[PDB]
């Protein structure tokens, strides 16, 4: 099935936002990205998606449509903003193997408080 | 020059004050080109703007709204190392109008929390100019929150009037004044917050209407009236820097006139003379040079009376001396 | 200039008209320096503003929106007689921008109903600009109510361009802009009030709007036209000058230009010269000059279209003469 | 005299849409001479944001901000207008750079099916606005994307304060408008058939004085991306920038106005190092500036909330060789 989220320059959590930024999946399903303000894109980020998926990354203000198929957690960001904690978490199946690595990788601070809370606060 | 030319040149580092006071530093320059060096923490904290205690989450370079004045001369290099502290929550980046190259540095200073970085520009031109982060697609809201302040290049032989001759002056204050846009909920009380991000969609909502619940100087209402007024004393000349990075502003010295006044903030660009009341637009700082020759305490705000008044754009000084009735007296005092 | 000199200097008492039109003097000064006095009653009462019948309380000195325009030279000192009728309810005062000390006479003026005082500055500085009463704690109020004008310190050799060339005007017109705020009920029509207190927290509301109901020339939308057109011949050079005492403008004359214009206000401030639209910021008074060479009627006018068509900022002045072609000739006249 | 008046030369001139301008000299090629153009206007329905919002322009050759035209001073201008019978609005212009009739206005009335000519002597130089303003509708011709401007440039070209000759490469004309587009209670932008059909609405918005979208080219974001001007290090580029109803501050992020004709007057000495200047609605000014380092820049109204949340701000993409001297990242962003 599909799972349609917005990119917003202000949303719940405060500014540069992706809504639901926590998105549970199954493989073949696909993740609808959607720009609602302009100046977003998403693009994956490197070695926070899981071993054999490929790498993506949309072009700004287009709807991208993204197809998961391994299992997994990916961490997304849009990529002007991601310096402001522009990021969406993608869970792929049951207990994502890689998950407790992407919380523990080097990120901005910001992103790291927005990660913890969507993970306690958006699972 | 060229690198090697640059590594050769002597380095200063300068410790900056908080506005409206400006660091030590001398109006002609002394020596040659020289590599100065200044450091600012970026603190996202919540300031009071009011007396009804109204809070505006601000991002402030140095900790202070506006960020603190830098002054080097033309021909100078500015580096400065900004260092945005894990404790913030927002990416931001320095973008000064006085540099030439990648969005007036904007594009060479993105930090995100936990990260500082270095830029060092050449001060090619000379005049006061506002800097202010701008991280892409979010420019206006850090503006507005209060993240930005202004730097003057002084040309290396000081100032002058249009004709060439030197204008020195014995106190400088710089005034930054910023509009805000703070939510109101239903029955018109302000809204207050935990954090930045949480006001983000509440203020764009208030930025649209292009209308500030408040514009003031120094991040508050009454920030430069009674321990902050100013000083002067009568013979005394003083310069009064002025930016406005995002609203256009009139500045005015009740009781006085700007003598000379770099409307533009543009030291090559001849200084209007005899100026009542002069005009700064959102994005530009200007200067204006005067001499008291009156005692007493005399405000200085923007014109725009409801600006002034109603949101609270006024600061004051306090000027000492001799009353000169020449100028001015009272031959009727107020009677039957 | 001692005591026992300014008290040997001639006096001359000069009797105000109301704007547009401008009391006699010379352009270059006739004389040495001298104690030039002019008496102003400040008269609150109700005057329309609009053809519906808008009524505004309005705080007038003379009598007239916007006050008269005084006249002196540079050096001449200005000493006006301010009464306050007891008639009145309101404190005032008068703030001269032209003077220097005592928050521009406004610290020594403040008369309350049944009182006059008598103030004495020297006008240091040439050009125009504007003076608006200003009571501690109701500045805003006073001002936007109509409590300001403007006085001209003409140079003692007169205006010239900004070469040193002489530039005399034929006639001189003083056109006072004022951007009122009129409380309006849920139906949307403005409200009437039966003293001036009544309407000062609804007012204050509008004020914080920064959003003028009513922008005019003379106090009231088309104040300068019909009858009251200004008037002008090819060949007749005039000076225009024109204030805000509360708000930015910017000036352009329809089917004419700026030939020099003094934005700012100040003589020796070099005026602009071939100026389509200038601009003159809230707190400051300005003055164009321009000879005219086409006969017709011209709208003089805020540019802001807006402002100058839906709010009131549009005067006119017919001029007689011969049309010349080789300006502007239709060729073809709208046809099929 | 009048025979000397019909003797000059008339040439007409092919005009291009902004922000390009047409094929001109600075320095005066030749005695004067009078310059024609002809412009068609266009009522229709443009889209001015990533939402659909539409707002029925009228457009002097069919594009906002009209083009601009470039004479020099002496020059006249005979401009043949041209109002189809397809349109349904009478309109007219009036050239601030003219003298007598309401800058052409009253000589140039024309209702759908009719179209005139109206030629004036071009005395002053300078950059000046032109816009439609039919008696009692000003306002909203203007708003509605009806005004453009055009340049009168020295007969010698374009000098300093000092008298040194300023050459530019290229130049582009960026004409501001701001609109004032109804919406409904819940906040969307409302359409309508007709060009008369949303005149009550459209003053309601006008009198708040607040734009709902302050563009450039007619649409939020139409010189950014890949239409974003160009210029390479070591070029001279002159930008014109217009607005005919509304003040505005013009800025290059990155870069800074070396000479700026703030008025748009030629005679007045234009500032220099400019990082902000002001152009006071109804006038067009001008803004010379030479490039010395390659990358992407911004240039927009200062407002920053009307360049980024409005739609006010271009970009021009630069071509050339970095220059440390000028700026360099000592320590790039890091831990
Ligand atoms: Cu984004
Ligand atoms: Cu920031
Ligand atoms: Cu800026
Ligand atoms: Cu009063
Ligand atoms: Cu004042
Ligand atoms: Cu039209
Ligand atoms: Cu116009
Ligand atoms: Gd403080
Ligand atoms: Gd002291
Ligand atoms: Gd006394
Ligand atoms: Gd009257
Ligand atoms: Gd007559
Ligand atoms: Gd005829
Ligand atoms: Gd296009
Ligand atoms: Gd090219
Ligand atoms: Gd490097």
């Amino acid at each position: 099935e599909n799972i349609e989220v917005h990119m917003l320059n202000k949303g719940a959590e405060g500014a540069m936002v992706f809504e639901p930024a926590y998105i549970k999946a199954n493989p073949g399903d696909t993740v609808t990205f959607i720009p609602v303000d302009k100046g977003h894109n998403v693009e994956s980020i490197k070695d926070m998606i899981p071993e054999g998926a490929e790498k993506f990354k949309s072009k700004i203000n287009e709807n991208y449509v993204l197809t998961v198929t391994q299992p997994g957690a990916y961490l997304v960001k849009c990529t002007p903003h991601y310096a402001m904690g522009m990021i969406a978490l993608i869970a792929v199946g049951d207990s994502p193997a890689n998950l407790d690595q992407i919380v523990s990788a080097k990120k901005p601070k910001i992103v790291q408080e927005r990660l913890e809370k969507v993970i306690a606060s958006a699972k | 020059a060229t690198a090697a030319e640059i590594a050769a040149l002597p380095r200063q580092k300068v410790e900056l004050v908080d506005p409206p006071f400006v660091h030590a530093h001398s109006q002609v320059a002394e020596g040659g080109p020289k590599v100065v060096e200044f450091t600012m923490v970026i603190e996202e904290k919540k300031i009071v703007i009011d007396d009804a205690g109204t809070e505006v989450h601000a991002m402030a370079f140095n900790g202070t709204v506006p960020g603190p004045l830098m002054v080097v001369h033309q021909d100078d290099y500015l580096e400065l190392t900004l260092i945005n502290p894990e404790t913030n929550t927002l990416m931001h980046n320095i973008d000064f109008h006085a540099a030439t190259g990648a969005l007036g540095g904007g594009g060479l200073t993105e930090i995100n929390p936990g990260e500082k970085t270095i830029l060092r520009f050449k001060a090619t031109k000379p005049g006061v100019f506002v800097y202010h982060c701008a991280p892409p697609g979010m420019v206006p809201w850090h503006v507005v929150s209060g993240m930005n302040g202004a730097i003057m290049v002084l040309p290396r032989e000081g100032l002058h009037d249009g004709k060439g001759k030197a204008l020195t002056y014995d106190k400088i204050y710089y005034v930054g004044e910023q509009d805000f846009y703070v939510p109101r909920d239903e029955n018109g009380k302000y809204k207050k917050y935990e954090a930045p991000g949480d006001a983000y969609e509440d203020t764009v909502k208030v930025m649209r209407t292009l209308t500030p619940t408040h514009v003031v100087f120094n991040g508050a209402v009454g920030a430069l009236t009674g321990d902050k007024a100013m000083t002067a004393a009568v013979g005394e000349k003083v310069l009064i820097v002025h930016s406005q990075a995002n609203r256009d502003t009139r500045p005015h010295l009740i009781g006085g006139h700007g003598d000379y006044v770099w409307a533009t903030g543009k030291f090559n660009t001849p200084p209007d003379v005899d100026q009542e009341t002069w005009f700064i637009p959102g994005g530009a700082a200007g200067a204006a040079f005067y001499t008291f020759q009156q005692p007493g305490i005399y405000a200085y705000v923007n014109h725009n009376l409801i600006e002034a008044f109603e949101l609270g754009a006024a600061a004051h000084f306090k000027v000492t001396g001799e009353w000169n009735d020449d100028l001015m007296t009272s031959v009727l005092a107020p009677s039957g």
